[PDB]
């Protein structure tokens, strides 16, 4: 569907000068923040300089998470981004600095490379041997493609997935022979009309010709929480699924780097280091910056890049103010990037695209009273009122949404500068920190 | 067995039982009195705008504020809009002081409900043998195996049901369910097609009395097809999904024997669990099988979530797959639970506030409780004279709304104690003296409660 | 419990009319959660495409190699 | 001439199940038409 | 016998007429309260009506007025058909389950599921098991005045076999269900062994006909629908409390199920009564779940009891009154108590005499009314038991003037505790320093 | 092949006689630190050590962790060093005394010989033979086996228990697989299919081995190390043995203990039997609790007790306060959040700030540690940064510098490239400055205060 950031298609930067383009994919409408984050994307994707702290700052709705997911959507799909909020770390399972070092290690990705052994053909006969009343089975499965004629044995594991597949004769299976999944793709025969419960006819593949025993070299990438997870428990797996992991101790984080270290000088693996995103940091306490600071200091830490959106704040868990809630021995260790409010020529593009990304069609005099709009409320009242302008103006059966949609949206819907207001005129009939009376 | 009584079937008289709709024109502009409520137009226009916000599948994580104060009618457009959308379209009513458990944190209760607030329909086909096994006759293959005994090479079996029989011969590997599962003559079962292993349900019921002691369950006869292709619209929301893929509900073993044996906790479950089943349901819709309907979280008392909450509210809206987030405060400028730093409006930080299309609600006029008053008596049934209803109005404008609605039932009842079948002005200024409202119970709580004593109150 | 056969899943299976009225055992009247239960239905439908969501888990879990892979941890005492 | 293995065969003409000598006196020869 | 005269043991009921509703003042234990208890009596008649689901009344006053008492005596005057729930609000906060949860049981156990069936049972003793090694047997089984032979064919041989039922059991067969109840051995045959194990209870005999069916009107609340639904062996937990935040898609496949069922007229719901004991105790943050629980069909109507002026809430900073949110307040009717006469006073004192069986001569009666008055009703409450103890150290059938004066002297009231308190303060440890002489 | 921020590094750089000198080996300047440093050193390798307190004190951005690194190199691989923070204690399932515990046993290392006592063997015979049962409700109970094990020279016929049958049984061991039964624990590998039974029509992806040459019956010797937290974690929860806690202790989800005094006695008597039969060798080490002054009053009062006993590491604490509030009581104020009893203990190790020139010399460590090379005014543009700005933010406006001359074509860093990337990439001090005063008033393009 259409969420808040789906118009974006990346950062929109150049590839040979990384100059901030005014207009390009879907960011449009700043220029040095831009840049900036060009220059942290590329030293990401050159992946060796490790452990370094970006923060975004400015002002609300300025754009912020749009520029976190331009770096995400510019990435793609190999490099690790985890898009942490910072109110996830205060669990009640584990401690508050080991869902840090989960965070931490779920955004350094292992890429290993496996050979697994496929098979492909016509099956033509089964022969399972089954005990009576619990026991062991045999089996012994005769295949044939166009060339070989083969007669292979089984084992338990590749009968309870027979049985699983309700592999008949005449089928088009290929099985891993590493994995052990079975594949049906069709068949080469037609339906028999012998038997009921057969089943549905599939699709008509011929005989597959070549060779049975194929090889293939299979890519797999795991983060180093999954690593963690798999080898820090005996028969207690799929747990780094359901979050049922309570504590890892030290010494298997020490000797899984060390083995991951190993992995990469034998050729085996090789590590791809990510980015952890961290949303409004600001809600983090001291104790956590006082282990953050800290894990910015090996080979296997992620380029963290966060967001903020505070002035002179205090520091939760603490007793003092600080520029952006953060400590002054963790802001040595950061970078800042600043952002800045817009200009209604860029809002009026901004919402051109917020509009055509949501098939709304306009007219010029309701974009400039849109523009105006925006002026004094913001983008996250403006995208509102297009979307409610496109509704009401369905309602009335008309093709473009005109003057009278947006006024009528503008009277239903507040925005806060007239809510505020609202709260204010009538103080009597909320619940302050007071009572309150009833007419 | 259960003895079934018959008697009257009514219903419960809740405080929004009166609620049957919005009540709308087919253009959009709310009418006053209609389908249960009185006036408040703009905030009945704007909900109807959200409900088709809602049913035209536009919405992907927006946010709707609800102001206005107490005892003025948020929760009433909740139910209107529940009751608008439907039963098809899911709808999740928590509140604010539900997110804090004892088992995992309180920013997970929060993506659990939008779990619940999201459904999925499936659409499939459904193609079983049914009924009674009447016959399990063999046959004998054509070219028997040397070295071997019997050499069966179609099983019959006949399947009665309620309707009609039928012969069915069936490949001979389902002989190992027939021994497993101890399946005989006149037990119902039932064959699929995809494997085809039957599993007996029970002894039928017309075999209830060869024996006279070896009892079980008797289950009927299969009252229907024999031979089922039926389709099936199935509803499972998001939250069903994540719970089967995080805990397995049924498995062989020693320690999920335990599992399900044990309580059930709630756990905590990793994004990629979530990644992944978004992105396979979306997935399957581009296949053109599976629906995505989205829903309602009307998380009712909004300013009960602290500061911890909205920080991931914001990035729970910003996921591509969201529900819409109907919040309802009633407060002013108030302090937020968590940071105790900042005064902000309604409860609400500044920075989640701008996501939010805050809807107003206004005071009632005192034209209007008489109204809301004459619904909610032939709701409850409770008939009464007009000067009566004058005078309950009264009450209604001089002390509170929920309080005029609640003069109706000890004054029934004291009418039809008193030996008639309406109520009037005597009845209600004999309930007026034994349920204070809140203003006289504070004056006798300060006038004669002047200070803690022998015959004084605990301040 | 490993040697006792559910049954109440199967009669969403075979009692699945209109006309039947959901019926149920007075036997087993307030096992509600044992009765209607979507798993159920789910496993005797044509194509799988809700048996491949309530267990993916296991199916991602083994598609990554997370069983392949060697061990790369091992307490050091025991 | 296995004991107690109860053999499936399923080729392009039909599927068949044989059932060793030793076992139709048993139990398990009640579903096969032998029983006790 | 596991039943002592304890405070609240004189109220049999609420007293009240049931035509007109008018509070005769000397009936069923309770005297002289005519206004809060018409009030109650008029929210009794709303209560078995059944009909108007969700309201709450509050009953204020000051301590040592009868706010208990009135609840109750509606606890009484109910019968055992609809339900009712004495929670104190210091049981809410607990570590096992959250606040919300633990206060939504609190309303799940309030309402009565009501069904009516007919129990095929069969008791019976063994006489003599016959399996015919041929599948088939016999059961001979016999009772005080009648005795049988029953057919068996092929399974039950074998629940008996899993059960080793011998000869002289007593055994129970649910022929609708269809399983072996081994009750334990019967006392004719407590002769035959020496010494015996551990598991064998003895039992008499069964009585009368072996095939009893019989109508029995079962009443469950939903919250054990809701707790057998949790997990699979999960009855055993409403007994335990091995239980935790249940979800809420059970919840709502059960609230679906009983409305099929009250269609389908298996089902009938009875309403009851949630009392909420010391509403002051509860947070902020569980009177915003109160504020929506009120609201849904299946909701008792809530009878809530407070004693606190205007005060501080806890959770928050702000005071109010009765302890309690305004907006809360503005949903609830109030019933105000008053303090007692000393009319009233020597009536109660004197149901509380004759409550535990205590004479009184008139003079002490006078005496112990003027006590009452000047320190409070459970106070003189307190020296009915003292003056008859220390009657019964002298040997004297009759309490007297000289026994009260006893008892009033030894035991100090609360009226003069703190007189006493204020009197030493050097040695009792104020907040910082003591003395210690 | 990631330079993080602490690389350059490679010891303290000191001479014979054990005199700091400057610009070696990684640190510039810094002398009266690391001699302290490398007196600390040869405290730990000298082994009359039971607990002594070395606190690094100094303000942020002196290199307090620096150092550590440069202790943690020059030690040795082959000695324990735990480093921690003073956040990591805090946890959900033990108090955290416990967590203290377990870091100082994990801050003690052990090498231990042990004779493993192999059976391997390629698995010939494999018969059961149940022993007498009668009615006890479990019915038949296997009881005694014949395995017969076939190596290369000699084979043998072997006679087990019913548990080493449970662990054989639990491994799917037919007729073929070799194995190797260790009789230590009772635990038996599979290993794969013997080549006796080789077949290239297989689809069991089976890994096929040969026959094990030598005797059936082995016994190899083997050197391990083993910290003392590792014996306290196997002695708790124990994951060795055939029986049933054994087993259905590796089934369950691993928690975190409180393993108690009694234990930790009983593992330190074990481990000093060891020690008199001439096997073992005991090699104390490090505990670098870095952030000291994270830890509450809670803390530093069971470090008193844990430091009193015989066998304690050596303690490392690093605090960047001055005179601050102890997190535990908020009533008394003391240096570096150090109590004042506590910090009695304590030999504290100054750090003083730096140069205009050592900034320098460190600009161009890091430069050609890194690999971005530049000209000198780069340099004395970069080192004005580091003196007006601050050490550690200089130091990483090398980063950008190298991206953007890889933008205009260049090799080297000239003046151009840090005049911009000072202007994209802003310090804090600028930020706040740019925060009060853009940051007039709250309102729409304002700062949520
Ligand atoms: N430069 C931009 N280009 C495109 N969209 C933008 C830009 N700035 C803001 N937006 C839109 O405005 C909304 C607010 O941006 P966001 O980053 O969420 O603000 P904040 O940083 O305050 O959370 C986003 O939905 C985004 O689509
Ligand atoms: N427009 C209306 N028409 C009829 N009844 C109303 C209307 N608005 C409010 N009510 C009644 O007022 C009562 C209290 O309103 P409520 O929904 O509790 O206010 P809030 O939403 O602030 O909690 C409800 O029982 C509802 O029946
Ligand atoms: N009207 C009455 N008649 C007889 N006894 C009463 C009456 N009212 C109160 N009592 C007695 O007084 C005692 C105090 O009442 P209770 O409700 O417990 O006071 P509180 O509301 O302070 O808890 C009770 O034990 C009750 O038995
Ligand atoms: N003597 C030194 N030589 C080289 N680099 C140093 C020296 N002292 C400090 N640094 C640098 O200072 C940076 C931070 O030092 P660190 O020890 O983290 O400071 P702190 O003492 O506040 O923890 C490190 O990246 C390191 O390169």
């Amino acid at each position: 569907l259409i969420a808040a950031h789906s118009h974006i298609r990346g950062l929109g930067v150049d590839a040979d000068t990384l100059e901030p383009r005014p207009s390009s994919q879907g960011l449009v409408g700043q220029e040095k923040a831009r840049k900036a984050a060009a220059v942290v994307l590329e030293m990401i994707k050159q992946g060796k300089i490790a452990g370094r702290a970006v923060l975004i700052a400015g002002p609300p709705s300025t754009g912020k998470t749009a520029i976190a997911m331009g770096m995400a959507q510019s990435l793609g799909q190999d490099v690790p981004f985890t898009t942490l909020a910072a109110s996830e770390i205060f669990s009640l399972e584990m401690s508050k600095t080991e869902a840090l070092t989960q965070a931490f290690r779920k955004s350094i990705g292992v890429r290993i490379k496996e050979e697994s052994e496929i098979m492909e053909g016509e099956v033509v006969e089964i022969q399972i041997d089954r005990s009576v009343t619990g026991g062991a089975k045999q089996g012994k499965l005769t295949i044939k493609t166009t060339d070989m004629e083969a007669i292979y044995d089984m084992g338990s594991k590749m009968i309870d997935a027979m049985t699983k597949e309700r592999v008949m004769a005449g089928d088009i299976i290929s099985i891993d022979k590493s994995s052990g999944k079975i594949t049906k793709l069709g068949r080469s025969y037609a339906r028999s009309r012998d038997y009921d419960a057969m089943g549905v006819d599939t699709k008509f593949l011929q005989c597959p010709e070549g060779e049975l025993q194929k090889r293939k070299e299979v890519v797999h990438t795991v983060s180093l929480h999954e690593i963690d997870v798999i080898n820090s428990r005996t028969q207690g797996f799929l747990a780094l699924f359901s979050g049922d992991t309570g504590e890892i101790r030290s010494e298997i984080r020490d000797q899984i780097n060390t083995k991951v270290a190993e992995w990469k000088e034998e050729g085996k693996a090789e590590i791809v280091p990510g980015v952890l995103f961290i949303d409004e940091v600001h809600m983090l306490d001291i104790e956590c910056f006082s282990y953050i600071n800290r894990a910015l200091e090996s080979d296997l830490a992620p380029i963290v890049i966060m967001a903020s959106n505070r002035g002179v704040s205090r520091i939760r868990g603490t007793d003092y103010k600080s520029p952006h809630g953060l400590p002054l021995d963790f802001l040595d260790r950061v970078v800042i990037i600043n952002t800045h409010p817009y200009t209604p020529d860029e809002l009026r593009q901004i919402l051109s695209i917020r509009a055509q990304e949501e098939e709304v069609d306009l007219t010029p005099d309701a974009l400039a009273l849109l523009t105006k709009i925006g002026q004094e409320a913001g983008l996250r009242y403006a995208s509102n009122l297009i979307t409610t302008s496109q509704l009401i103006a369905a309602k009335r059966r008309a093709k473009q949404v005109g003057v009278e949609d947006v006024q009528r949206s503008f009277k239903l819907f507040y925005d806060p500068a007239r809510s505020v207001r609202f709260v204010q005129e009538s103080e009597k009939r909320l619940i302050g920190n007071d009572g309150v009376v009833d007419f | 067995i259960s003895e079934v009584r018959g008697n009257t079937r009514d219903h419960r008289t809740a405080a929004h039982t009166h609620i049957k709709g919005l009540g709308l024109n087919s253009s959009g502009i709310a009418e006053k009195q209609a389908a249960g409520f009185v006036g408040q137009c703009a905030a009945r226009e704007a909900c109807g705008v959200v409900v088709d916000l809602i049913k035209a599948h536009k919405m992907a994580g927006r946010g709707v504020l609800l102001a206005g104060g107490p005892g003025t009618g948020k929760t009433a457009l909740a139910l209107a809009i529940s009751q608008e959308l439907g039963t098809k379209i899911p709808f999740c009513p928590i509140t604010g002081s539900e997110i804090y458990s004892t088992e995992v944190k309180k920013t997970e209760v929060l993506m659990e409900n939008f779990r619940r607030a999201i459904g999925l329909r499936v659409r499939e086909t459904k193609d079983v043998y049914e009924g009674e096994v009447t016959e399990m006759t063999p046959e004998e293959a054509e070219n028997p195996l040397g070295g071997y005994g019997k050499t069966i090479s179609t099983l019959l079996i006949g399947l009665k049901s309620a309707r009609g029989q039928k012969k069915l011969r069936l490949d001979p590997s389902i002989y190992e369910a027939i021994q497993k599962e101890r399946v005989q003559v006149g037990d119902v079962i039932y064959i699929e097609t995809n494997t085809g292993a039957c599993k007996r349900v029970g002894r039928s019921d017309a075999y209830a009395t060869e024996f006279d002691l070896e009892a079980e369950e008797y289950v009927p006869i299969p009252k229907g097809e024999v031979h089922k292709k039926k389709e099936i619209v199935q509803d499972v929301t998001l939250h069903d999904l994540d719970v089967a893929n995080a805990r397995p509900q049924g498995g062989q073993d020693i320690i999920s024997m335990m599992g399900q044996l044990m309580k059930p906790k709630m756990t905590e479950i990793t994004d990629k669990l979530r990644m992944e089943i978004n992105k396979v349901v979306q997935k399957y819709i581009n296949q053109g099988v599976a629906e995505l309907i989205p829903g309602v979280l009307f998380i009712d008392e909004a300013h009960m979530l602290d500061i911890e909450c909205f920080t991931y509210l914001n990035k729970a809206l910003e996921s591509p797959i969201a529900p819409i987030v109907v919040l309802a405060s009633n407060r002013g400028i108030a302090t937020i639970r968590g940071a105790d730093d900042l005064k902000a409006a309604h409860g609400i930080p500044p920075d989640f506030l701008q996501r939010l299309l805050i809807i107003p609600t206004h005071p009632y006029e005192p034209d209007e409780i008489r109204r809301i008053v004459r619904i909610r008596a032939q709701t409850e049934g409770v008939q009464l004279t007009d000067a009566a209803v004058d005078r309950v109005a009264e009450h209604g404008v001089r002390i509170s709304l929920r309080y005029c609605l609640q003069l109706l039932a000890p004054a029934s009842i004291l009418a039809r104690v008193n030996g008639r079948t309406q109520v009037d002005v005597q009845d209600i200024a004999e309930a007026e003296e034994l349920f204070l409202d809140a203003r006289r119970s504070a004056n006798i709580l300060t006038s004669t409660g002047e200070s803690g004593g022998l015959h004084g109150f605990i301040s | 419990l490993a040697s006792k056969q559910n049954r109440l899943g199967h009669m969403q299976i075979v009692y699945d009319e209109p006309e039947d009225k959901k019926w149920t055992p007075v036997h087993a009247l307030f096992q509600i959660c044992e009765r209607e239960n979507p798993k159920a239905v789910a496993e005797i439908t044509t194509e799988g495409v809700l048996r491949d969501l309530m267990n993916i888990a296991r199916v991602k879990y083994r598609e990554l190699g997370l069983c392949r892979l060697e061990k790369a941890a091992r307490p050091r005492a025991s | 001439p296995d004991p107690m293995m109860i053999r499936w065969v399923n080729n392009k003409m039909g599927s068949v199940v044989a059932v060793p000598e030793e076992l139709l006196g048993t139990h398990a020869g009640v579903v096969f038409g032998a029983g006790p």
